[PDB]
RNA sequence: CGCAAGGCUGAAAAAUUGACGGAAGGGCACCACCAGGGGUGGAGCCUGCG
RNA sequence: CUCUGUCGUGCUGAGGAAUCCCUAGUAAGCGCAAGUCAUCAGCUUGCGUUGAUUACGUCCCUGCCCUUUGUACACACCGCCCGUCGCUACUACCGAU
């Protein structure tokens, strides 16, 4: 019951996620690991890879005033801080809900602003490891952040927001694009200007200067427009010279110069690249007179261009350690030392033990690859209908044969003896090539999606588009049987080492196990959330497990199954794209899995409540009156130092706090709580009622609990002494408040009577005739009995 | 018996007598006795 | 919010004379939001609030009674 | 008497109305608190249940 | 059961931890009668007699039910309860075919 573990992972330079950094090293993002290359020699320096995390990394930032510390933002919402000296994560920050997308650092590097796709921007302290605060604007996702202190951000709702940081609320907003979306932000390093790139190819230009009045900081000084009308991915400024680079996700990067805003900014140069660039970045090398623009493409490459300031040359490139588009097939050697990977545009064969590429060929499209025994030559069936043949040791192309006319070779299987190969195509036929010379063909009803042989070369099995499988005999091609019951067409199949089992992977999201004597389905087992691409048995039963098989599907999963006990024994995660191909070793000890990820991998009490609030307010009143006496003596520094509950509730007055704790309780509970209150607690309540009536708020509640206090303690008040003083104060204050409120409402009702009579006088009638029958609210009021 | 209970609960049909209005005769529409 | 509505209504009536508020003519005066029904609603709710505060004052003379008893002692 | 009575087959959804909670406030209870009382449980007999 | 006499503690010992039940003609004692198409003589069900202590409060503990929508209108009072997701509509993004 031996499981599988990730041991190796390779075949990848920069992913389609954003944010390349330069340091003469290029620090880019592979899927979950952030890896740093030399650009001069193609050997990577290091990889930063964490065992606790699996989510993909999508934002990189270099700290200023201290390189060899970096901030990476992942897909789950976490941030890690790495070192380039030692490849560990010193601190981790789990603050956001989803998908960190833009990082930013302070000038001093003690403060870190991270804006997500869940639209929160959270700023982080780097000496206390506490989430400082959470700035909250922005209808949808934030696409630009910068530290000006002050913060300047821009979001996908086309708003630039200028936030303060001493008082954590926004000072300014402006709307960059009227009906579009502001997509990128670029700040001048001296904070004089900011240009924001919008959806139409329009670049808006803003000038920056360096509360009760009209505050005006950002000014739309003009609009610019670039050449290509795409959603612009980034705007990067030169840290030293007067240039910037604007690019969308396309094959052009437009470098403009800093000398109307159209007179201020002119395009210096337009750089064409061989692939769609995802993120450009700037590089300045010590001792050169140039501009080292480092582009990182979506098509799996880094390019360093030299731009002459006062044309482009493809100066440096990193393409050897990765396939450039997308791996469609893998086929690993009989000696299991090297493997071949077949991608659209290329063949690249690799060593397992060193995980470094050895040979490279160019083909048009590469559906299916498999080498011939002796591992000297390889076979590739392409989309255009042909079968190409290459060889490893001399690294060349031997032969090419138009197998089918324009119909893609969907299946290639080498004979287990090793003298023939079979190509099943997108035409109806499936052809046999003996070595290569065409020996026998097989015409069948529909397009053959996948065919495989038997390990003892006895029976063949094609798998059509008609959602069916035809198992034939190998010697003469007579129909042995056919397997049915698939709702959607069969994508793959693999049959057992003794030919007593077939697994059959379909597009209806399940795999089937057939017995291959009588072809009875053993058990249809629904095991994947999407259409299962491929299946493979481990070939050797030397280890006692030959009836186990792997299945790889579009839901980013491999699954290790047991066909004897019909049970999933392991679930293999770790791929971030739809896994297209996989293969197992001939020893079966490891397997390779090649994805849409472009990374091929190798696997081995109410009254007591108001009473304590009364006491809190009483201590607050004593501290405030002592602070009044101190500030009356001298204007020296005197802190009141009130309760942390008050400075956490927000420096409210004790009157407001005790009013809220009297307001929260329902009226019957208020009656019971004031009844349960003792006469030691009564005088504090009477002082706070004096405070309410002085600073009038909830006068009916104040009078209600005051008359309840007097009526439930009338004898004790008229026997005590200090109640005379505080009750005289509350009498004067309450009588003034009641007389003020009553006189205001009396003036209101008298004025409403006067204006109502005047409006009646306006309304009465104009004409006079014989019929004064022209000169009332009515309600309905149903009642059941 | 347990499977009978599960079938009735799932495709829920219960034989409890239901609370009827006491004035279904004179007030069959069930109007509300307030503002109209 | 009755006290804050009564206070800014007091400021409104003390600022503008009665003839302006009677000859107030605004294009959005139709049905339930015309000037008659608006001033009627304001007047009747102010009548209720005034009745409440009058009951409160009459009940609030208890404090003068208690202070008179303590003056007697 | 006629139809029912021909096996892509081989046992283990709905939703603008839905899924699950939390906090506050009520009502009730010898399956709760409070005050007491009484069984059973110790010896022997035996119905019954396992 | 009440009253009156004769003798006087003498293998001639009122049930542990737990667990359950009980608030007025109730707990508990006592006998008499019947044997009703199921059950019940190793008992069942009636019937009379004698008849207390202690609660009769509170949601503090353990829970159970329910409000936060409706179901009526005056007085009067209250004053937008909170979270994690789904579903629907629209908007733009990502990358293979």
């Amino acid at each position: 019951y031996l499981k599988f573990e990730p041991s190796k992972s390779f075949g990848v330079v920069v992913s389609s996620n954003s944010n390349l950094v330069w340091s003469g090293q290029a620090i880019v993002a592979a899927n979950e690991e952030v890896l740093v290359w030399d650009i001069k020699k193609g050997e990577l320096l290091s990889r930063w890879r964490d065992e606790n995390c699996k989510f993909r990394v999508t934002a990189i930032a270099q700290s200023r005033t201290d390189p060899d510390v970096f901030a990476v933002g992942y897909e789950d919402g976490s941030i890690r801080l790495w070192d380039s000296k030692i490849a560990t994560s010193v601190v981790s920050f789990n603050g956001h809900k989803s998908a960190i997308t833009v990082l930013a650092f302070d000038k001093t590097g003690v403060r870190l602003a991270s804006g997500s796709k869940d639209t929160d921007i959270i700023v982080w302290d780097l000496v206390a490891e506490v989430g400082q605060y959470k700035l909250r604007g922005h209808k949808d996702q934030v696409t630009g952040l910068y530290f000006i202190g002050f913060l300047l951000t821009t979001g996908k709702d086309s708003l630039i927001k200028l936030w303060d940081l001493s008082s954590r609320h926004c000072i300014e907003t402006h709307v960059a694009q009227a009906n579009g979306e502001c997509w990128a932000l670029g700040v001048s390093p001296d904070f004089t200007g900011c240009i924001t790139a919008g959806n139409d190819g329009e670049i808006t230009v803003w000038a920056l200067d360096a509360l009760s009045q009209s505050v005006n900081f950002l000014q739309n000084r003009g609009t610019l427009h670039r050449s290509s009308k795409e959603r612009a991915a980034e705007v990067v400024f030169h840290p030293l010279r007067d240039y910037f680079a604007v690019h969308g996700v396309e094959k052009s990067v437009e470098i403009w110069r800093i000398r109307e805003v159209s007179d201020v900014f002119v395009q210096h140069v337009i750089v064409r690249t061989t692939g769609k660039v995802r993120s450009v970045d700037w590089a300045l090398n010590p001792g050169v007179k140039d501009l080292q623009l480092l582009v990182g493409g979506t098509n799996n490459l880094l390019e360093l261009y030299n731009i002459v300031g006062k044309d482009y040359n493809k100066a440096l490139a990193v393409e050897l350690p990765g396939h450039r588009t997308d791996i469609r097939s893998v086929a690993i050697s009989s000696d299991d030392k090297m493997l071949a990977s077949a991608a659209n545009g290329s063949l690249k064969i690799w060593n397992i033990k060193t995980q470094q590429c050895i040979r490279t060929f160019d083909c048009g499209y590469a559906l299916c690859c498999a080498f011939l025994p002796g591992d000297k030559v390889v076979i590739v069936g392409t989309k255009e209908g042909e079968l190409q043949l290459y060889d490893v040791a001399s690294a060349s192309l031997l032969e090419t044969v138009n197998a089918h006319d324009g119909h893609a070779v969907w299946a290639l299987q080498v004979h287990p003896d090793g003298r023939s190969v079979v190509s099943g195509g997108a035409d109806k036929t499936a052809k046999f090539w003996d070595f290569l010379v065409q020996s026998r063909i097989l015409k069948v009803s529909d397009d053959i999606l996948s065919l495989r042989f038997s390990p003892d070369a006895r029976l063949l099995a094609v798998a059509l588009l008609d959602s069916t499988v035809k198992v034939f005999f190998n010697d003469t091609l007579k129909l042995y049987l056919n397997l049915y019951g698939h709702k959607l067409p069969v994508l793959s199949m693999d049959i057992s080492y003794d030919s007593k089992l077939i697994v059959t992977s379909s597009a209806d999201k399940n795999i089937r196990i057939w017995g291959l004597d009588f072809g009875d389905c053993h058990k249809a087992l629904f095991g994947h959330q999407d259409s299962i691409l491929q299946v493979a048995f481990i070939p050797h039963n030397s280890d006692g497990n030959g009836h186990y098989f792997f299945s790889a599907s579009k839901d980013r999963t491999i699954k290790y199954w047991d066909a004897d006990k019909f049970e999933q024994i392991q679930r293999i995660d770790g791929h971030h794209g739809e896994i297209w191909a996989l293969a197992v070793s001939h020893s079966g000890r490891f397997l390779v899995s090649a994805s849409h990820d472009k990374s091929i991998r190798v696997w081995e009490m109410a009254g007591e409540r108001i009473a304590e609030a009364l006491e809190l307010g009483m201590t607050d009143l004593n501290t405030i009156r002592e602070w009044e006496e101190a500030r009356q003596i001298n204007p020296n520094i005197a802190p009141p130092q009130r309760n942390p509950i008050f400075v956490a509730l927000g420096n409210i007055p004790a009157e407001t706090y005790v009013l809220n704790t009297l307001q929260k309780i329902k009226p019957a509970s208020l009656h019971d709580a004031l009844l349960v209150l003792p006469f030691s607690t009564i005088p504090s309540l009477l002082t706070f009622l004096n405070l309410f009536a002085q600073r009038e708020l909830n006068v009916p509640l104040t009078c209600r609990i005051l008359f309840f206090v007097l009526k439930t303690h009338h004898k004790q008040i008229v026997a005590s002494r200090t109640m005379r003083a505080t009750l005289e104060k509350v009498r004067a204050n309450l009588r003034a408040a009641l007389r003020r409120q009553k006189d205001e409402m009396g003036f209101n009702i008298a004025a409403l009577k006067v204006v109502s009579m005047q409006l009646r006088d306006k309304s009465v009638r104009e004409y006079v005739d014989e019929t004064w029958e022209e000169k009332v609210r009515k309600r309905a009021f149903a009642s059941l009995s | 018996i347990e499977e009978l209970i599960k079938r009735r609960i799932l495709a829920g049909e219960f034989d409890e007598v239901l609370r009827r209005r006491p004035d279904m005769f004179g007030n069959p529409h069930g109007v509300r006795r307030g503002l109209v | 919010t009755a006290p804050v509505a009564q206070r800014v209504l007091w400021a409104l009536f003390k600022s503008h004379p009665a003839n302006k508020l009677s000859s107030l003519s605004v294009k959005g005066a139709r049905g339930h939001k015309s000037l008659n029904e608006v001033l009627d609603a304001i007047k009747v709710y102010t009548e209720r609030h005034y009745k409440r505060i009058e009951e409160l004052v009459d009940e609030s003379y208890l404090v003068e009674y208690t202070l008179r008893e303590m003056d007697a002692l």
